[PDB]
């Protein structure tokens, strides 16, 4: 309504990976055993 | 800690395995009921190396009895100390073995390995920290020599880091308890050259004379020879089970004994050994024990020290004694008869000691020596093997079990490569 025929038609990332990151291995942990074997038990 | 596990495979194994557990059960003051009836707290301190606490305060062994034709097991199931075993730790097959290495290693063996391995692991985890295995053999037979090594080839691959001892009974030099003793020997020895950390060799011949000459026994029953074998097998773990002013664990005994990974064929003895009469004549001092232990009679194997050169040696004394005496004694021996010992080793003995003697004695000893005269047995047997294999006598029995002839020559060459190892290091 405002005589704006120019305004009539409008014409116009990887997350990251931490350094600490790592899978827990059965070492550096005093709660459990300290080996990994195929079919021991 | 330092838990062991004991295997008894064969007729010999199942029988000397009886006397063995008969001795240890007394040594720790436990009755065949399985209850403890000793006096000291010292008995219960390291009992967990051989037993397993149960409900109501019982102690049952951690042995594994494996044998075809459970007949000989029905005996030990009925002996005085037959109530202590877990009935589950009994592995038996309804078929005979035939004093044949093949079927004990290929056909009948392969049908029970599923059970035996499922048995050994039930207790290889009951140990907080497993020390190593321990077996008993009969190299002439088929059960002890076929299933024995077959189980070992399995043991070595799931537990290579740990140690496995072997009190194998070897064939006799003059008499032959079996007509197919050679084939069962080499085919087993070839298995023992690759899959064994330590291997004593005991012969039924030397056990007789020691029971005849030294012990003056009139009728030596096999129950008496195994009161000897039991004596030495108990004499190895005295550092494990009991304190000592110089302890010596099982591992530090091999490291200190075998210079090369193949020369693990030892020679044992036990002292003191006197008749009922001579007990009142000879004193019990450290110079006495070392005089009889170094002798060429107490060698339970039929190999003469005065023919080869001692690579190393050992001694496990038991009793409140003077650790100066043992050291100067074992030094004098190397000093006087200084040709029986190699020269590229300055001092080639170890000397343990323990505060605790046997239950009835005050001072005892135990000997282990790795000589180069052991090559003689493998020479006497490698001749009998190649004698009859050259004409193929009794071979249709072995080949009938899917065996071949390469599995023979491999066994022989691997033995002849071992007899040379014991010759280079014999510089006369
Ligand atoms: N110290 C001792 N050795 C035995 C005894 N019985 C058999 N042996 C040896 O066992 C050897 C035969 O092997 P054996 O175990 O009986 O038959 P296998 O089941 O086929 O292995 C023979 O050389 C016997 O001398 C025993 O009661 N005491």
């Amino acid at each position: 309504q405002e005589e704006s025929v120019y305004a009539l038609i409008p014409q116009p990332p990887a997350m990251h990976t931490s350094k600490f990151g790592g899978k827990t291995h059965p070492a550096q942990f005093d709660f459990g055993q300290n080996k990994v074997q195929p079919h021991a038990t | 800690m330092r838990e062991i596990v004991h295997i008894q495979g064969g007729q010999c194994g199942n029988q000397i395995g009886a006397k063995f557990w008969e001795v240890v059960s007394d040594e720790h003051g436990i009755d065949p009921t399985g209850t403890y009836h000793g006096d000291s707290d010292l008995q219960l301190e390291r009992i967990n190396v051989y037993f397993n606490e149960a409900t109501g305060g019982r102690y049952v062994p951690r042995a594994i009895l494996m044998d075809l034709e459970p007949g000989t097991m029905d005996s030990v199931r009925s002996g005085p100390y037959g109530q202590i075993f877990r009935p589950d730790n009994f592995v038996f097959g309804q078929t005979g073995a035939g004093n044949n290495w093949a079927k004990g290693h290929y056909t009948e063996g392969a049908e029970l390995i599923d059970s035996v391995l499922d048995v050994v692991r039930k207790e290889a985890e009951s140990c907080d920290c497993l020390q190593g295995f321990q077996v008993c053999h009969s190299l002439g037979g088929g059960t002890g020599s076929g299933m024995g090594t077959l189980l070992i080839s399995k043991i070595r691959e799931e537990y290579p880091d740990r140690m496995m001892l072997t009190f194998s009974v070897v064939p006799s030099p003059k008499v032959s308890d079996t007509v197919v003793e050679p084939y069962n020997a080499t085919l087993s020895v070839h298995q023992l050259v690759e899959n064994a950390d330590e291997c004593m060799v005991l012969d039924n011949e030397a056990l007789y004379d020691i029971c005849f000459r030294t012990l003056k026994l009139t009728t030596p029953t096999f129950g008496d020879l195994n009161h000897l074998i039991s004596a030495v097998m108990s004499g190895i773990t005295c550092c494990l089970r009991f304190p000592g002013q110089l302890n010596a664990d099982l591992r530090k005994l091999a490291v200190n004994l075998i210079p090369f990974p193949r020369l693990h064929f030892f020679m044992v003895g036990f002292t003191p050994l006197t008749s009922r009469g001579s007990q009142q004549y000879r004193a019990l001092t450290v110079p006495e024990l070392t005089q009889q232990m170094w002798d060429a009679k107490n060698m339970m194997c039929a190999a003469d020290p005065r023919h080869g050169r001692y690579l190393t040696a050992s001694a496990l004394f038991r009793g409140r004694m003077s650790t100066k005496e043992v050291d100067e004694q074992m030094l004098n021996v190397q000093n006087k008869n200084s040709s029986y010992f190699v020269e590229w080793i300055p001092n080639n003995v170890k000397s343990s000691v323990c505060d605790i003697p046997p239950k009835g004695l005050k001072m005892s000893a135990t000997f282990i020596g790795n000589s180069t005269a052991i090559q003689e047995m493998f020479k006497r047997v490698s001749e009998q093997f190649t004698a009859m294999f050259r004409r193929k006598a009794f071979l249709h029995w072995y080949t009938g079990e899917g065996m071949d002839e390469m599995e023979f020559t491999e066994a022989e060459s691997n033995m002849n490569d071992l007899v040379s190892e014991y010759q280079q290091y014999q510089d006369a």
